[PDB]
């Protein structure tokens, strides 16, 4: 097949998501316009302009309606898919970096701290704030998203840091280091109740999310920032643009950022398809097992 | 002028002196009879100054020599008048100052050499060689922004050659797969070859239709643009092999395109013009001077497809009843006149060895009026069906034959066979079928009995040795279907250039069932290209016909071994990365 | 002491007399015991037999009234289990052998293509010799 890659913005595509159905596909981007794409062919319905900052995350819903930003515009904006219109407006005291929806959209997770947001539909309200904080703890959370049903939270951290958090008692349990840099981005399996977390300290890994032990490592030869479970397919992808172990790290004209495709469960690479043009920022998977993502520094989500 | 071969000199001549022919002669009362029409060649010399009568010896002369005011003006002379008012015997016509021993130019001395043999070696030849299946399919893409000609696709193989822009228009492909055809605004590319290389070219602006001799001597080319070369003509014949020209032709009504039939070898043809024949001889582009084919009210014609016999069908006159007729090839006389009374319709049915004809007679009680060609004095049995038959198809190349009747929900399949005893037999209904459309495979039995089924697959499979449903294709990209030439794959497949449902073309065995597609962009044309069987011999055919068991060897497994050991490890290098990939699905 | 004889006596005599007639009295008792006992033992019998009699008839009456096959063991007439069987065997072994030969012939082509692979070198001589004949 054909990859479409689009390449609306001009600064760097921050994360993506499919939805359930998976026609659309969510991105938030570095460039203060979030933007929204029907998946399935890759024509660009419209873009998300309410944020005055770099949005970093964005994640669709279980229903696939809406879409939602977060900035460190000091804002955490939902938005209107047919025109683009912000209607509401909610500041935030920072960045919001990393989303992952909860099974029931009757909750949110959001990344700081680790933030917890209720969602409480039956009110006619999309919460400015989060409904909890997770404190940060010798550390600093990088991203985080909320398991299924809202069960359990994974997160992954700037200094290579694990973390587990408990939906009954709302709190962080433990880390070990393991890697040597920041988290860049975070998105979660198909059905959630499992997770893998990515790094930027050129180490990929399968992890369980139920024991915290480290179960495996997906290997490539360049940091991975995200990836996300297909439905219809067991499928990981490893990614980067520039190779990310040399110092001096040099791409070449006809953009050297490829396609990985691996194995969720046996964890090797069989072959590789290029044509992004930055490091790999964003992933998200087509819900008939049909597409990966790649999100660069040249702003473009493709769908292959 | 009087003389019974009478014709002027043969090339243009010495600029100074004016030629006239059919001029003002002398002799009382015939000179001044054509003293104008001799003021033909003359008048455009200006006014006439002298116009000397030649007598060739005191007989009655045609010509005369001629002078002008101006000598070099004869040039201009004989161009803008001819025909000026005559009487006796002389008209139209004028030259400059009598020119001979005329000559001429043309290609001699043929020697083949250079460009002989590409297409040749690549199909009907290693296609033999080859040992896959699926006929060696050219593809067609996106209306002809990938053009590709490609190999058997069972094995590991698609692609043979492919090319951009290769055919700017459409597809064609001959019927022995020794060339394939391009349409473009400049005229006709052959191709051929493994690399599908450029086989002849037919330069040839704005053709709009072509055709191809079935003994390969003629390119026919049918243009809705009309070029003035040749005769006020809409159609160009081209020597295929040579690229030469060999005919031009004019066409009145431009309704359909079959009109030079040829013959089953393909040794003589057949056209019609309006309600006359025009008879080119196939293999000279030569009139016929046998008597029927320049007969006067004929109304339909066509040839048998294995017996190089004429036939027409003419409708019933008032009184005299519709017949149908034999016209043998060279003897040109009657061996069957078939009268039968209140014809309706007629079409002519064929059986592929021209051993018998069908006649779809219609009265409504439609008959069929099958012929026993081969047996003597042609003896004729009617088959009188009852129930409004829309389809027969014969078993190609055997004595059986398939017809389809009735109402699309109700719709009848019902299978025949004609035997050596004479005696006809139906041999199996099979009732209920939306089949409309018969796609036999070459090698016999096996008649795809399924409809058009465009996007709702509704495809049906009956063989004939059994009558026996042996698999059923579900195919809704279906709309054709044909069987290869080696009859080991039927191909269907879906246009989207006709319509946008599929856009595909599926390579399938000719057993009856769909195995895998590879989709077309926009499937202006997707064909098997033939693997025609030319000849065999009756004795190594013959019973086993096999180096021991089966196929060849007893054993067989010289193909069947990659089967198991691509699939577990398919070059090893590979296997090792992509080993994983699917032990991942079971056990994630 | 004739006068107080005659007293003494009759306290015997009346006292003795009496008390026969106890006896008497005693045995009428003892009697009406022998009495009571035989009409115990007939209606013990009886009162059996009667209950029992009766249910006897009704329970075999209740079971007649159900004896009627209403059940018929004919509500479709099909009774089968083998039928679903028997058919599964024809089909599946004709399908392998039919395909098997099938296979065969549809080899053969390439068999055929293989004796036709002679003449396929044979076709080039006749490339050759049309080239050569020019």
């Amino acid at each position: 097949m054909k990859p479409i890659l689009l390449q609306g913005h001009e600064r760097s595509i921050t994360q993506i998501k499919y939805n359930r159905e998976g026609d659309l596909l969510f991105t938030v981007a570095k460039d203060p316009i979030v933007n929204v794409w029907y998946s399935v062919n890759g024509e660009r319905l419209g873009t998300y302009m309410g944020h005055t900052g770099a949005v970093w995350c964005v994640d669709a819903d279980w229903d696939t309606k809406h879409v939602l930003t977060g900035s460190a515009d000091n804002s955490c904006r939902l938005w209107d898919c047919e025109t683009g219109k912000q209607l509401a407006l909610l500041k935030t005291n920072s960045a919001v970096r990393t989303c992952g929806f909860d099974f029931g959209g009757n909750i949110i997770m959001f990344s700081t701290f680790v933030s917890f947001f209720d969602l409480r539909d039956p009110s006619q309200i999309d919460n400015n704030e989060p409904y909890m904080k997770i404190p940060c703890n010798d550390s600093k959370i990088t991203s985080a998203v909320w398991g299924p049903l809202g069960e359990c939270i994974i997160a992954g951290h700037e200094s290579g840091e694990l973390n587990q958090y408990s939906a009954k008692s709302g709190e962080v349990l433990v880390n070990v280091k393991e890697h040597s840099r920041q988290i860049n981005d975070i998105q979660l399996s198909r059905d959630m109740t499992m997770f893998v977390t990515a790094s930027k300290d050129n180490t990929a890994k399968l992890f369980d999310s139920t024991t915290l032990e480290h179960q495996k490592t997906f290997r490539t030869e360049r940091p991975v920032n995200s990836a996300a479970l297909s439905p219809n397919y067991d499928h990981v992808v490893l990614g980067g643009g520039q190779e990310a172990m040399d110092v001096t790290t040099t791409s070449t004209r006809i953009g050297k950022f490829e396609a990985r495709f691996f194995h969720l469960a046996f964890e090797e690479e069989f072959g590789r398809v290029k044509g992004h043009f930055g490091p790999i920022n964003s992933v998200a998977f087509h819900p008939d097992g049909k597409s990966y993502s790649s999100g660069g520094e040249d702003g473009y989500v493709r769908i292959h | 002028g009087d003389v019974l071969k009478d014709r002027p000199q043969e090339a243009d001549g010495i600029d100074s002196v004016i030629v006239v022919d059919n001029v003002p002669q002398v002799g009382p009362d015939r000179l001044e009879k054509l003293k104008n029409v001799i003021h033909k060649i003359f008048s455009k010399f200006g006014k006439i100054t002298n116009d000397f009568y030649p007598e060739e010896d005191g007989k009655t002369k045609g010509y005369i020599f001629l002078e002008y005011a101006s000598p070099a003006h004869a040039v201009d002379a004989v161009k803008n008048a001819d025909g000026y008012k005559l009487d006796k015997q002389h008209t139209f016509r004028v030259n400059l100052f009598t020119d001979f021993d005329k000559y001429m130019t043309i290609s001699d001395e043929w020697d083949i050499p250079e460009k002989q043999p590409f297409k040749d070696l690549g199909n009907l030849r290693y296609w033999l060689e080859e040992a896959e299946c699926r006929d060696q399919y050219s593809v067609i893409f996106e209306s002809g922004d990938r053009t590709s000609i490609f190999w058997n696709d069972v094995k590991d193989p698609v692609s043979i050659e492919e090319r951009a822009r290769w055919t700017e228009t459409y597809v064609r492909w001959s019927p022995k797969g020794t060339y394939l055809a391009t349409f473009h605004q400049r005229g006709i590319a052959l191709w051929g070859g493994e690399k599908f290389k450029q086989i002849q070219r037919f330069s040839h602006q704005g053709v709009q239709l072509i055709d191809f001799s079935p003994c390969e001597r003629y390119l026919v080319t049918f243009s809705p643009l009309m070029d003035t070369q040749d005769d006020p003509q809409a159609i160009i014949i081209w020597d295929i092999l040579t690229g030469h020209k060999k005919r031009g032709f004019h066409c009145e009504s431009s309704a359909h395109w079959p009109i030079f039939k040829w013959s089953h070898d393909g040794k003589f043809f057949a056209r019609m013009t309006l309600d006359t024949l025009s008879i080119y001889e196939t293999p000279s582009m030569g009139l016929l001077d046998k008597k029927s084919l320049k007969i006067s009210g004929i109304k339909d014609f066509s040839w048998s497809p294995g017996g190089n016999i004429i036939a027409f069908w003419v409708p019933e006159d008032k009184d005299i009843p519709a017949r149908v007729t034999l016209m043998q090839l060279p003897t040109r006389q009657e061996i069957r006149v078939r009268n039968l009374f209140n014809v309706v319709d007629c079409k002519l049915h064929w059986q592929k060895n021209g051993d018998y004809l069908c006649v779809k007679v219609d009265r409504v009680v439609t008959n069929f009026e099958i012929f026993r060609m081969r047996e003597k004095q042609v003896p004729v049995d009617v088959v009188e069906m009852k129930e409004t038959i829309i389809a027969f198809a014969w078993e190609p190349n055997g004595s059986k034959f398939a017809v389809l009747h009735g109402e699309a929900p109700r719709i009848s399949v019902s299978f025949y066979h004609v035997k050596n005893n004479g005696k006809i037999e139906l041999i199996k209904m099979f009732d209920k079928q939306q089949a409309n459309t018969i796609f036999w495979s070459p090698q016999g039995q096996f008649v795809v009995l399924a409809g058009l089924r465009s996007m709702n697959g509704a495809l049906a499979f009956v063989d004939t040795s059994d009558c026996t449903v042996m698999n059923i294709a579900e195919h809704y990209m279906a709309s054709d279907v044909e069987w290869d030439p080696t009859g080991r794959y039927v191909v269907t497949s879906v246009s989207w250039w006709s319509h946008k449902v599929d856009n595909a073309y599926w390579l399938w065995t000719f057993q009856g069932r769909l195995l895998q597609k590879n989709n077309k962009d926009r499937f202006c044309q997707l064909l098997w290209r033939p693997r025609p069987p030319t000849l065999l011999s009756q004795e190594q055919i013959k019973q086993i016909k096999k180096d021991l068991k089966k196929y060849s060897k007893i054993f067989e497994q010289k193909d069947r071994l990659s089967q198991s050991k691509a699939s577990k490890e398919l070059v090893e290098r590979r296997r090792t990365m992509m080993e994983d990939f699917r032990k991942y699905r079971k056990m994630a | 002491q004739t006068i107080e004889e005659r007293k003494e006596r009759l306290e015997s005599l009346n006292i003795q007399r009496e008390k026969e007639e106890l006896e008497q009295r005693e045995a009428e008792l003892q009697k009406v015991r022998k009495a009571e006992e035989e009409r115990l033992r007939q209606e013990a019998k009886e009162r059996e037999k009667e209950r029992i009699l009766q249910e006897h008839e009704q329970i075999k009456k209740k079971t007649v009234r159900e004896r009627l096959e209403q059940i018929k063991k004919t509500e479709l007439g099909a009774k089968a289990f083998k039928d679903i069987d028997i058919e599964d065997l024809e089909e599946l072994d004709p399908d392998f052998i039919m395909a098997k030969q099938v296979e065969q012939l549809e080899k053969e082509k390439k068999e055929l293509q293989e004796r036709l692979k002679n003449q396929e070198k044979k076709i080039d001589y006749f490339e050759r010799a049309k080239r050569l004949e020019e």
